[PDB]
């Protein structure tokens, strides 16, 4: 019969790891690098564009970072066609507790009902995994600003400062030098510029390649604000800080 | 070799090898006979142990009032293959007053195993049958194989070194045919014949198995103290 | 539906599957559990190459399947939240029938039980998770302490580890609890909790959690300091 | 690899000769059957000595005229003694009497080769089923994955079998009494066991008509222990 | 390499199983000739009854779809037969629903459809054939519309299809470059029988008799087949000019 | 409207001895004003010594003896020829009757 | 019988690759090339018709698709899975928002729904990916003009101008040199017959090239009046002779 | 069933709900507890259908609890009233809709607030300083539009829950054995055993 | 390769070997031939017999479909007997529908369609038998085979089995020498003497004939088994030409 063609997508090898969740990680060392910052009065989102072609429509273009609701948003990396079959089911998820509950949903409980999707591809159905990894960026009137980052094994954890995707270990080890707790918003988009721009494997960063957003309470009182950052506005992000 | 993975694959030369070695589990099973003449059938049966302190595994089920066989393989398969005709004969009698025809309990069972050689995922049965019965045209005896083949014969025999008694009933053909009105006689003709088979070991009180359905008896099995008559 | 077979006998009778889930629990972080005359605590490494992290918000070692009960584990930790929500589901559903809260050993052998099926159901792996679950019985002031594991076997335990350099902590509770004369206090048996985690650990710092569980609904988490002052009392106790 | 109900050339199915491997590894359970009872026991066999003992459940009640015991893979008898349970008490329901001993074990040896490509695999423990009814008095069966079960006298099965069997082959007799058959359990468990047997590596069970299953103590068996040590010496 | 045994991309992505399809395309070794006139379609083919113990007259690769569609297989009659029964079914049904008559390239391109969808899916085989349907549509006037194991469809001006196509396809190409047109110029379906007949002799150099032949004719409101002696009344025609 | 029940007519009695019992019941069967039989019993012997009636509607009461005469035969099949006691037969035929609660047999039913 | 592949035929290798995505974007180099170039007032895409056989009919073999009135879409690589992506994508536009919303939806969440379709081929069981990668040209009244592509994993992206398929390396190169943000519509028509005559090699006239374009909207092509609102569809295919005209000023 | 009623004051929510249970020309009970505990800060007080009323209440209370022990956290009294209405939301569209009506009585810690629901059968939900289901409310509601107030205190809202009481045992027809209060303020819940 | 492990896959030559490594499986099986004639069919098989123990006449291998069709096999014995159910459901459900009996066309591709189907899937096999059946309908007589392929055609004789070319060869000499057409009565005794004559190869064990036909006038267009004197008068025909 079949049985012949099945790769077994979701069994253990004799040292107790999942092959394919393993290879899925490995595809996802390949994609543009993400890093999130979480400071005391916001949080910041970076990601490099993967190998950009001067003919690409730049502003009319989402590939890295995508809107989950008004207070939560998330940075992408892998295959994008798998991240937005993911994404949209996290909006869904969204709206059905605020239906239910007449509450905006806790950054924590979105987080957990993807990851276990993801994890649901790992033990059963015989399918392949998602081949994505995401960092949120979100808040709620409990724990106030949160990152999370979770992988395609379904396993999630929660961050001060983190980055996906290509040259991580680089990236973390230079986070982990500058970072600290009484950061403000302006200081780690500093810092995730300046981290992107030693680990990147482009010759120089630029405005065309890189996704940007923000998520502050610079609003006018006790509300949040997310910002997608044009293309103008990451130009002149990059004057500021000295990088171009 | 690379052509006996399942039974839904063909050799090269078109065998079917998970229903040759299916074939396989009755040669390993303990004997069993069968035989008729024109009043009566009978199935004479050697029953098996593990060891001294078990009991000996039972050979013959009955089917119904005028039907019903012996095995010799796998016994779950024919536990369930048995039932299967149990509720076949009483589907006939529910609905049409009628008592399952033997050739009809024969017809019903091989297309059953045959339904198990030729789809994915499934196994053929594993055990071989010996089903007589006493209907409106007399007394029958019908050989099943799990390969689908089914046969009408005036006496048989399956199972380990059962070519020593197939061989006795092939001489005595003319003989036990006509042992008509005579049940112990039928009984005595069937043991002779199940004891071209023994090697070592011989019938005992507690290892013989028989079995009797015909004209004027309901099909009814005897064991212990009540076969010590035939050794 | 997809119904393939993938926990199987080979021919030296093992279920390989369940064999290598095994395998994944013995790479997970170290559990240990130590039962008292009066209660019972919960140990958990937690592995420092990980720094920048959050401890508010990650997900806790040790979880809370009842107000009585509280579950930790070693092994995928995506696979433990699957069998913590079941567990927690199962605790409201006993609950509601049977007016009464679950015993620690009915917690147990429902785990235990889902934990089975998924090694001979098709279409699906093996749980690569072990557990340890704690608590007291309702109206009752006997501790209790069981352990499952992905086969679906599960037994009552006086102590127990579960994890990475389990074998080593094992060995270490095995010569210093006895079983004549459990720890009488709540001090007594964070200290040799936390004790035998140090013979694995490293620094006594950000990397062991402690859970105390005492009668009648009565569940803390300590706090680094107040673990850190079991730590800094004893290793000036061991220089000697 | 190779279909879950595939035929070996010599007529055997793979899954069911594979998972009789897994119970040869299982810990050791003998029963015995006479005239005035069945006695089932079991070792316990833990793997370290912080486990405690008496949590370890080998021997169970199926109904107050059945009980049973198990080897090899223990987890999977769960289900198979839910069954079993569920089976006794429905008849009962259905038919205001108690099921026969050999009905019992039929409808448990029915799981059994319910698996394929239903559950995916055979079960990997074996039982020893013991009970008394009205008809056919005591009795002791043996159920295996297979869906095969045999009546005895008295068996043993795990680890230690093929050696406590030769030797119950040799004291087995039609006349002895419930304290030889308790003392005759216990000597040869002593045997095969591998650490020294006492009242907390070891347990006993009985059913008998009038008091039906029951499960001895740790005081008990303890004296049993000491009952039999005296008597070997005594000679 | 599991790449050639289903429907599965191959390192430089191709779909073997398809191809060995087109292959299986040639197994009768039978070939197939349309070509159009100015109020019919014409569609011939090779007939070979090796056997003396076959019915002759049950011996055919033709099919009548419907009253105005008809459909000429190259490729094992067993699928050939699948391929019919599930076309007839197609062509009824889209009456009912929609109440007018199927067209030969929409059909054509449901069936088209259905092929590609064997080249995508694992449990489905791809069915070993080349279908060509023709009509003289209501709209589009005379059709020829062809069918393959990949699932690619097209219309035709004329075409050929078997194991000797190349030879009949440029003889039929070269006549198209001396006429000018996209048609046979005639009147009656007859001639334009005659037509094929006469340039498929003289594209594989053999010589047929009534027996050696097999013609579907289709016009405005009819498709329909002709008889021995319908091909021998066309066959003496032929021979007296 | 479609009316799925009818009366049959008839009655049955049962009394118990010390060491015997009977069950006896008239052979009549009407429907309204007419006598469909003279002739039609309406008591049989079940096997192991049981004898049954069902009196009411007819059609139900013979499902009802048809189904019950078959569960003897099962439970044979099942229990190793084991003889159904009366009072197993009783509780068994109770089954039978609740199992069609929200649909009833028509019937007096005794043994 | 039934489907017993409910399994994924398309898997991680230790690599990280997707071998068979990987396997459906050779099927699509191998392809024909198509190209699409995005005017400030109007989109241009762009194909060449190879003909199987010169008595094949090349008119009844359609490259170039409507989708809905201002949406079009082209492909390179494998024909019969592009012709019922364009069945599954019409339908999609109505199902999923025109029965809706009473109106089409914009390039963007078409796109988005046909990367969809293509996704679930890489993850369902016992199925292949899509063996093409289209180009889609559309408008609607909020977003203005747009130009995407979608590949074999589901994976699109916006253009300015671009190509795929056959000669696509060269054809990039050359739309880079000629594309800036001020070229008029005629002026993207002339860039792509330029850029396609690189690529092709035998015939090059208006039975041989297949082009469509997406701009003003087309009253005399709606096929009725009275409703003020409704001013006809932005899809327009060129004709055979509308391509020769522009050939001699070439 | 029969009587439930609802009072918000400055810093509590009072919850009275009668005590009989009658079936036919009996009153089998003259101790009933007609409410729910669904969090340490929040009540659900019931009336309606029999057997409906108690299995809608123990349903919804098992979900609340389920929520609190996976989350680590109490859900606010508007929360839960959603939560609530969307369920009986649900049901009324069923094969057999639960025939129940519903106060929800809680204390928003978050915003040191009281907070009283009214939700009927159908999924009607409505924020009141006052409430009641059932026949109770044409005689409630017109007093306490005269006599509340909404600075009051707790004495003061149990005082003004007497007068209803005092309204209902003079001009209603049945026999409802008196009402069990319970109050919900910062501190939980607590029942008023002298009433 | 590999190619020929997997039911429905094609080889390189476009090829389904499974399929032919069924064609084997028939080939090894026992002879069967089907005779047309003026105004019906006749059908025979070899049944060898194996033993002294096997009930003579008591081991029937042709089978009726509907009451005007016969159906007759060569191969697995179990595979033509699921073919014969799924022919009599066919069957029952077009009288059902439309009236009138099966006609032999209808009915041949109902067989054909069913047994082509066991070819496109890799979780079946493909059938193990060669069937010769027909009869007679509203158009006259016709006689058809059917391959495990799915493959069919009308016939004009047609055999399978262990001695199919000489049983072919025997045929081809009637088309020849009665062009104007042969009689029921004497296709029956034709029958037999082809069955003796095929019979040569597989003459370890001897063997039963058993007969059938249908036929508009000897038997009112039903089938019927021929037996006793018929029976008897044409194996005697048989006897006098093998000598
Ligand atoms: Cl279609």
């Amino acid at each position: 019969g079949s049985r012949r063609y099945d790769s077994r997508t979701t069994i253990f090898s004799p040292e107790g790891r999942l092959y394919q969740v393993e290879y899925a990680l490995e595809s996802i060392s390949h994609a543009g690098t993400a890093i999130g910052i979480m400071a005391s009065d916001g949080i910041v989102l970076a990601a490099e564009r993967k190998v950009t072609s001067t003919l690409l429509e730049q502003d009319t273009s989402t590939e890295k970072l995508y809107k989950l609701n008004d207070k939560i948003a998330v940075a992408v990396a892998g295959l994008t066609a798998d991240a937005e079959i993911l994404i949209n089911t996290a909006r869904i998820h969204a709206q059905n507790y605020l239906k239910t509950y007449n509450e905006d949903i806790p950054v924590e409980i979105l987080v957990r009902r993807l990851s276990d999707i993801k994890q649901g591809y790992t033990q059963h159905g015989g399918l392949r995994p998602f081949g994505v990894s995401f960092i949120y960026a979100g808040y709620d009137d409990r724990y106030g600003y949160q990152l999370y980052t979770s992988n395609p094994s379904g396993n999630y954890t929660g961050w001060k400062a983190i980055s996906v995707g290509a040259n991580t270990s680089a990236a973390q080890t230079l986070l982990q030098m500058d970072y600290k707790d009484d950061m403000k918003v302006d200081d780690a988009i500093e810092l995730a510029l300046k981290t992107l721009s030693k680990t990147t494997d482009s010759s120089a960063l630029t405005y065309d390649r890189l996704e940007f957003a923000t998520i502050r309470k610079g609003a006018n009182d006790g509300e949040v604000y997310q910002k997608i950052f044009k293309p103008q506005e990451i130009k002149d992000i990059l004057v500021k800080t000295g990088i171009t | 070799n690379n052509y006996d993975g399942d039974t839904v694959t063909f050799s090269p030369t078109g065998r079917l090898f998970q229903v040759e070695y299916a074939l396989e589990a009755i040669k390993q099973g303990s004997v069993t006979v069968g035989l008729r003449s024109n009043t009566h059938a009978v199935l004479v049966a050697l029953k098996r142990n593990a060891d001294e302190l078990s009991s000996y595994q039972k050979k013959i089920i009955k089917c119904d009032e005028h039907m019903g066989l012996s095995l010799a393989g796998l016994a779950p398969d024919a536990r369930v293959l048995s039932n299967y005709l149990r509720q076949q004969c009483n589907y006939s009698s529910l609905v049409f007053n009628r008592k399952l025809a033997v050739e009809r309990a024969g017809h019903l069972l091989c297309d059953k195993a045959q339904k198990n050689t030729q789809s994915y995922g499934g196994r053929p049965y594993g055990v071989g049958l010996l089903i007589i019965g006493y209907d409106k045209s007399g007394a029958h005896l019908l050989e099943f194989q799990p390969s689908g083949n089914v046969t009408e014969l005036y006496g048989t025999a399956i199972g380990a070194r059962s070519q020593g008694a197939k061989t006795y009933l092939e001489r005595t053909l003319d003989t036990f045919i006509k042992i008509d009105g005579n049940p112990d006689e039928l009984i005595k003709a069937g043991v002779e014949a199940i004891s071209q088979s023994l090697r070592d070991e011989s019938l005992t009180v507690d290892n013989l198995s028989i079995a009797i359905v015909g004209k004027d008896t309901p099909f009814t099995i005897y064991d212990g103290e009540a076969v010590a008559k035939y050794i | 539906g997809y119904d393939r077979a993938l926990s199987i006998f080979s021919p030296d009778g093992h279920i390989f599957q369940v064999e290598y889930a095994l395998e994944a629990v013995k790479r997970g972080t170290c559990a240990v559990g130590v039962k008292g005359k009066n209660c019972v605590v919960l140990g958990c490494e937690r592995r420092s190459t990980l720094k920048l992290q959050d401890t508010r918000i990650t997900p806790s070692k040790v979880s809370k399947i009842d107000s009585h009960v509280v579950l930790s584990f070693s092994g995928l930790n995506a696979d433990s939240r699957i069998l913590i929500e079941k567990a927690r589901v199962e605790a409201q559903s006993h609950r509601l029938t049977l007016e009464d809260p679950v015993t620690v050993e009915y917690l147990t052998r429902y785990v235990a039980g889902v934990q089975q099926r998924y090694t001979q159901s098709g279409g699906v792996r093996p749980f690569g998770v072990s557990t340890l679950i704690a608590g007291f019985d309702p109206r009752d002031d006997e501790p209790k302490l069981y352990q499952t594991e992905p086969s679906g076997i599960y037994s009552s335990w006086s102590a127990q580890t579960i994890g990475r350099n389990s074998k080593t902590v094992r060995e270490f509770l095995e010569k210093n609890y006895d079983r004549k004369e459990p720890p009488a206090t709540v001090e007594e048996c964070v200290k040799l909790t936390v004790r035998s985690l140090l013979e694995v650990v490293q620094t006594g710092a950000k990397n062991i959690e402690i859970t105390v569980v005492k009668p009648d609904s009565d569940i803390v988490a300590l706090s680094s300091e107040e673990i850190n002052q079991y730590v800094t009392q004893i290793e000036q106790e061991k220089q000697e | 690899d190779r279909g879950v109900s595939t035929f070996s050339p010599e007529g055997r199915l793979f899954q069911v000769e594979y998972s009789l491997e897994a119970i040869k590894l299982g810990s050791t359970a003998i029963g015995i059957a006479t005239k005035e009872g069945v006695v089932l026991g079991v070792e316990k066999r833990a793997t370290s000595p912080l486990l405690e003992s008496d949590s370890i459940e080998k021997i169970v009640e199926i109904d107050r005229h059945i009980g049973c015991a198990m080897s090899g893979l223990t987890a999977d008898a769960r289900s198979m003694i839910e069954h079993a349970r569920t089976a006794a008490v429905t008849h009962n329901l259905y038919y205001d009497e108690d099921i026969n001993v050999e009905s019992l074990t039929q409808s448990v040896c029915d799981l059994a080769l319910r698996f394929g490509e239903l559950m995916s695999r055979p079960f990997g423990v074996a039982l020893l089923i013991a009970g008394h009814d009205a008809d056919d008095g005591y009795q002791l069966f043996h159920a295996e994955p297979s869906g095969t079960f045999y009546r005895y006298n008295a068996k043993a099965i795990g680890s230690g079998s093929e050696g406590a069997q030769a030797e119950l082959l040799n004291e087995w007799h039609s006349s002895l009494t419930l304290k030889e058959a308790e003392l005759l359990v216990l000597k040869i468990l002593k045997q095969v066991m591998e650490e020294k047997l006492d009242e907390n590596n070891a347990q006993l069970s009985c059913i008998t008509k009038q008091d039906g299953f029951k499960i001895y103590d740790n005081e008990k068996t303890a004296e049993l222990i000491k009952e039999l040590k005296e008597k070997e010496a005594a000679e | 390499g599991y790449d050639r045994h289903i429907t599965i991309f191959s390192p430089e992505g191709r779909l073997y199983q398809v191809e060995y399809a087109f292959k299986a395309t040639n197994q009768t070794n039978i070939n197939s000739l349309a070509v159009r006139g100015k109020d019919c379609t014409v569609v011939i083919s090779q007939k070979k009854v090796p056997d003396k113990l076959l019915d002759p007259t049950t011996v055919s690769y033709i099919f009548c779809i419907s009253r105005t569609i008809g459909m000429v297989v190259n490729g094992p009659i067993p699928d050939a037969r699948n391929a019919a029964l599930r076309a007839k079914a197609e062509a009824a049904e889209f009456r009912y629903k929609y109440g007018y008559d199927m067209p030969c390239d929409v059909l054509a391109k449901r069936m088209a459809n259905l092929s590609q969808i064997y080249t995508q899916r694992a449990y489905m085989r791809p069915l070993g054939v080349i279908l060509t349907f023709v009509s003289v549509d209501e709209e589009l006037g005379p059709s020829i519309y062809k069918t393959d194991p990949a699932g690619y469809y097209v219309g035709y001006k004329a075409t050929a299809t078997g194991p000797k196509q190349q030879e009949i396809t440029t003889n039929l190409e070269n006549h198209f470059k001396k006429s000018k047109i996209d048609h046979i110029n005639e009147e009656s379906w007859e001639k334009v029988v005659e037509f094929a007949i006469t340039h498929m002799i003289d594209a594989l150099g053999t010589e047929f008799s009534k027996n050696d032949l097999e013609v579907g004719v289709a016009t405005k409101d009819k498709f329909f087949t002709l008889s021995a002696e319908n091909i021998e009344e066309r066959l003496v025609a032929i021979a007296e000019q | 409207q479609f009316n799925p029940y009818g009366d049959n007519g008839g009655t049955i009695l049962g009394i118990a001895g010390e060491d015997f019992a009977v069950l006896a019941g008239d052979t009549r069967n009407i429907t309204d004003y007419s006598i469909n039989s003279r002739y039609e019993p309406k008591v049989f012997d079940c096997g192991d010594n049981i004898v049954m009636s069902a009196n009411g509607f007819a059609a139900d009461g013979d499902a009802l003896v048809k189904r019950f005469k078959n569960s003897v035969k099962w439970y044979h099949f099942d229990h190793n020829d084991k003889k159904l006691s009366i009072n197993s037969a009783a509780r068994n035929i109770q089954h039978l009757l609740y199992g069609k609660r929200f649909f009833p047999y028509y019937v007096h039913t005794i043994i | 019988m039934t489907d017993r592949y409910s399994f994924s035929l398309t898997t991680f290798s230790p690599s990280g690759k997707l071998g068979q995505i990987d396997y459906a974007l050779t099927a699509v180099k191998q392809g024909v090339t198509s190209l699409g170039i995005k005017a400030t007032n109007g989109v241009v895409i762009a194909t060449e018709k190879k003909s199987s056989s010169p008595l094949a009919m090349s008119e009844t073999l359609s490259k170039v698709s409507l989708l809905t009135p201002d949406i079009g879409a082209v492909y390179s690589g494998m024909g019969p899975d592009y012709r019922v992506l364009v069945d599954k994508s019409r339908k999609v536009a109505h199902t999923s928002y025109k029965r809706i919303y009473g109106e089409y939806p914009p390039t963007k969440l078409l796109v988005s729904e046909v990367a969809k379709i293509m996704q679930e081929a890489t993850q369902s069981g016992g199925v292949r990916p899509f063996g093409v990668s289209l180009l889609i040209a559309g408008h609607d009244e909020f977003n203005g003009f747009s130009l995407y592509q979608v590949d074999p994993s589901g994976s699109y992206f916006p253009w300015k101008a671009t190509a795929i398929g056959k000669g696509s390396v060269a054809a990039k190169t050359f739309l880079e040199k000629r594309w800036n943000d001020e070229l008029e519509l005629e002026d993207a028509i002339h860039i792509a017959l330029l850029t396609l005559k690189e690529s092709v090699e035998g015939e090059f006239n208006g039975d041989t090239i297949e082009l469509a374009i997406i701009g003003d909207e087309n009253p005399d092509l709606l096929g009725y009046t009275g409703i003020p609102t409704d001013k006809g569809p932005r899809f327009r295919k060129l004709t055979s002779q509308e391509i020769n005209d522009r050939l001699e000023a070439l | 069933m029969d009587i439930i009623l609802g009072i918000r004051v400055q810093d509590s929510v009072i919850l009275a709900s009668s005590k009989a249970v009658t079936r036919g020309i009996s009153v089998l009970k003259d101790s009933d507890d007609k409410t729910r505990q669904l969090s340490p800060h929040t009540l659900m007080s019931f009336a309606g259908e029999a057997g409906d009323t108690v299995q809608f209440a123990e349903y919804i209370q098992a979900n609340i609890q389920l929520y609190s022990i996976r989350e680590d956290y109490e859900l606010s009294p508007q929360a839960v009233s959603s939560f609530v209405r969307q369920e009986l939301a649900k049901s009324i569209r069923s094969r057999r809709p639960y025939q129940v009506n519903v106060l929800i009585g809680g204390y928003d810690k978050k915003k040191n607030k009281p907070e009283l629901y009214q939700i009927d059968y159908l999924g009607t939900k409505v924020e009141l300083p006052y409430g009641a289901h059932g026949y109770s409310g044409f005689y409630t509601f017109s007093l306490l539009d005269h006599h509340y107030r909404p600075d009051m205190t707790t004495e003061e809202g149990l005082d003004l829950l007497k007068l209803c009481v005092q309204e209902l045992e003079k001009r209603m027809p049945m026999d409802f054995k008196g009402v069990i209060v319970k109050i919900v303020d910062k501190d939980g819940i607590r029942q008023v055993d002298d009433f | 390769t590999g190619y020929d492990l997997s039911n429905s896959v094609f080889s390189p030559d476009g090829r389904n070997f499974q399929v032919e490594y069924a064609v084997k499986a028939v080939e090894n099986g026992t002879t069967s031939i089907g005779i047309k004639c003026n105004d019906g069919v006749v059908f025979a098989v070899e049944k060898l017999i194996t033993s002294k123990l096997l009930v003579p006449q008591k081991n029937v291998k042709i089978q009726v479909v509907d009451r005007h069709i016969g159906c007759v096999y060569s191969g697995l014995i179990p595979d033509g007997r699921h073919l014969v159910n799924r022919g009599r459901e066919e069957a029952a459900s077009f009288k059902k529908l439309y009236k009138t009996p099966i006609p032999i066309p209808a009915f041949a591709d109902r067989l054909g369609q069913y047994v082509q189907a066991h070819t496109l899937y890799n979780s079946v096999r493909p059938f193990g038998v060669s069937t010769i059946f027909g009869g007679v309908d509203k158009n006259g007589a016709h006689l058809y085979m059917l391959e495990p392929s799915g493959s069919y055609w009308g016939y004009k004789g047609a055999a399978t089995g262990k001695g199919r070319q000489s049983a072919k060869a025997e045929l081809e000499k009637l088309v020849d020498h009665h062009p104007e057409g042969l009689s029921a009565r004497e296709a029956v005794k034709q029958a037999a003497k082809i069955i003796y004559l095929a019979h040569e190869d597989n003459k370890e064990k001897d063997f039963e004939l058993e007969i059938s036909w249908c036929s508009l006038s000897e038997t009112n267009g039903l089938h019927k088994f021929v037996k006793g004197d018929l029976l008897q008068e044409a194996i005697d025909f048989a006897q006098k030409e093998i000598n």
